[PDB]
Formats: C-alpha cells, structure tokens, sequence
C-alpha cells in the first residue's frame, strides 16, 4: 500500500 | 498552427493514446493565448499526466535499484529519467504561469490550474534535493492553499475538482512536507465534510465524489 | 559505450518500461558487432516490438478514422505517425542486415533474426503502397520462406521458434499477400504435425507450444 | 476477432 492521489483509481 | 486543428489533432492523438504528441498539440493550442474549455483543460491535464506518469514510474524503479546498491550505470539512468521528468514539469508550469492561471475567466479555472501547478510542483519535489527541493516544497505549498482558498468559497463540498485538490494537498503534507498531521487533519475534514452531503447526490454525480473519497479513506488507512 | 554497460542500462530500462531507451541500449550493443545470447536478442526483440506495436495501434486508429472520413489534419498525423513507424522498422531491419543474420553462429539464431526480418517487413506492407509494398511483400516472403527451411531441418515440430515463425508467415499470407489458401495450408500442417508430439512434453514445454497452437486454431477459425 | 501473430496472447 502507498497515498494515492487523484486520478490513481481512474 | 490554426488553433482548431491543434485541438483536432490532439483528440486524434489521445484516441491513438499518443500522450506526447497529445501534450505538444495542447501546448501549442495553449500559446495562442485564448482560455480554455472544460473538455480541453481536461485533453491538457490526461496528456501531461500520462507522460510524467511514465517518467515517475520509471524514476521510483531506478531510484529503488539505486538505493539497493547501497558501477554508475543505474546512477546515470536514473539521472537522465530525472532531467527529462523535471523538463516535462518544467513545461507545464511554464504553461500555467505563462497562460493559464492569469487568464482563467472563471473560478472552477482557477482552481483546476492552481492544483495542477501543486502537483507538479510535488512531482518536482519527489525528485529534488538541496535548496531546489527547498523552493520546490514552498511553491507547491502556495499554489495548493490558494486554490483551497477558492474551492471553500466557490464550491460545494462534494464537488470532485475541490475534492481532488483536497486529497491531492494531504498527499502532499504526507508524503513531501513530512507533515503528517496536517495530512491526517486535511483528509479527515474534506471526507467528513463532503460526506454530510452525499446523500444529495444523484448516481453519477455520488460516483465521481465517491471515487476520491475512497481514496482519502484508504490514505487514512495507511496513515494511521 | 562498453558492451557491458549498454546491455545493463537495457535491463534497466526494461524494468522501468522505458522501451524506446531500452532499443537504443540494445542497438548500441548490437552495434559492437558480436553475437547476441538468448537473453540478449530476446531484450533486443521486447524493446522493439513495444515501440513499434504502439505506432502500429496508433496508425490503425488513425487510419479507420481517415476512412471513415472518405481537413486535412487526420491524413496529415496519420503520415506523421507513419513516417516514424517506418523509421523504426528501417532501424531494425538495418541492425539484422548489418550484423545479426550474417553474424549468427548457429542455427536457432539464424532462424530468430529471419523471422523477425520478416516481421519488420511484414509491419512495413502494412502501411505501404505503390512500388514500396511490392518490394516489401517480396523481401518479407525471402525472409520467412529461408527461416522456414532452417527450422524444418534444425528443430523439432513443437519448438517455439519454429511454431511463431509458421503462423508469423501464415498472418503474413492472409494479412499482407493475399494468399488465403497457403495461409490456411500452413497454419493446420503446422498445427496438425506440432499436434503430433505435445503427448511427449513436459508442463512448461507444452504451455509454451500450446499458446502459440492456441493462435495458430484461433486463426484458422476465423480464415474458415 | 482479427488475425494473431506470436506473442499477441502473452
Ligand atoms: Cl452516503
Ligand atoms: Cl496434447
Ligand atoms: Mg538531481
Ligand atoms: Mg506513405
């Protein structure tokens, strides 16, 4: 796991 | 060199999922000095995001390797990734402080342009070091608070392009400015904020606020 | 520009799927002028293939559009794209006429290099016309029927090499040459005589066989 | 459906 940002879940 | 025909060709070029040729149509259509459309924003930001997607990808393979090791050869590529990822960023910004946030006519605008430039900002900042990555983090810091400022005033709480800039901004305490609590803070405000107000939302509209949402729930995870 | 460095620099780019540097890592050792191993001319292959598959995609988008459309812009980025595609297929096919066929010490290799001779070709008729796309058609089949002949002598009716060289040419008859019946002739020979010795391979070998098998029947179903 | 080369199915 890893922060995610916006976008990286399409 | 028509302004149609760049936006033409780019849309060409994102069916033919070419993304650089796609960035260089766009950023010519950019500096004919005219705003841009939600749709073409939207061309702008899925250009530039799929090359430097590609160059981050390849930097955090070659920079894990790097560490590891610890010849040059891993060290020189992953080198000429890094400047060419920075010319990329460079690029971009150039366009945002050239063009596209002085001449934004509207607020929704501004704020898409102002986060753009935090996240490539924070791109650069993954990469930097010294007194660059110093100027970086503040840059980057400025951008996405005053784009904050403006989404608190302008838009709802579910909107998604204030939602973006929210979740983007807590990656950022997190993860560059090694603020952890601001981070936490950040996303635990924007979720709770935003989630008082989805049971308004219609299907698609639910959706898209969702989406970002999920992801603040699972950095929450992660951070605690 | 030592041997060594270039082949670790292409492994490096191809963990970071950065397939362009990675063609100009392995063209640089081609270049050095000695023979590659397995796992050399296999990075050789990846690294092209990806380049080139990805204008392949691009100027079949591109083209269904300029079709579908009978300005100037479709014809226009189409050509672009083409232009590039060409470049590439005329670099690889330059490294095999200029080092690797004359230079293989042994007959798989051989055999390797004259089938990807062939594809190259094969990419080439895909976009040409005119004069060009005789020449190509011809020089495609001279490359594939002299890899024919060396893996019917050298290696066994199930080996990987031998079973994508037959359907690669096979694709080549009914996709490029026009030629139906020998197209449909040497995919179920091909198959009907691999057929005949999977009973005596082990796990991996099979699975190796039968994907490759699996395209020959696939094919076969959609040309009946 | 279309014609496959050597390597389109992984
Ligand atoms: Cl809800
Ligand atoms: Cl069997
Ligand atoms: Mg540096
Ligand atoms: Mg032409």
């Amino acid at each position: 796991l890893s922060s995610s940002s916006c976008g990286s879940n399409s | 060199m028509e302004r149609a025909s760049l936006i033409q060709k780019a849309k060409l070029a994102e069916q033919a999922e070419r993304y650089e040729d796609m960035a260089a149509f766009m950023k010519g259509a950019v500096e004919k000095g005219e705003e841009l459309s939600c749709e073409e924003r939207n061309l702008l930001s899925v250009a530039y995001k799929n090359v430097v997607g590609g160059q981050r990808a390849a930097w955090r393979v070659l920079s894990s390797i790097e560490q590891k090791s610890n010849g040059p050869e891993v060290r020189e590529y992953r080198e000429k990734v890094e400047t060419e990822l920075q010319g990329v960023c460079d690029t971009v910004l150039g366009l945002l402080d050239s063009h596209l946030i002085k001449e934004a006519g509207d607020a929704e605008s501004r704020v898409f342009y102002l986060k753009m430039k935090g996240d490539y900002y924070r791109y650069l900042a993954e990469v930097a070091t010294g007194d660059d990555k110093k100027r970086i983090i503040d840059s980057a810091r400025s951008a996405y608070q005053e784009a904050m400022d403006i989404s608190k005033k302008e838009m709802p709480p579910t909107n998604p392009i204030r939602l973006g800039l929210a979740l983007n901004f807590s990656v950022f305490h997190y993860e560059i400015a090694n603020s952890p609590e601001e981070a936490i803070s950040l996303a635990k405000t924007t979720f709770d904020e935003a989630m008082a107000d989805l049971h308004t939302l219609s299907e698609d509209s639910y959706k898209d606020s969702t989406l970002i949402m999920q992801l603040l729930r699972d950095n929450l995870t992660l951070w605690t």
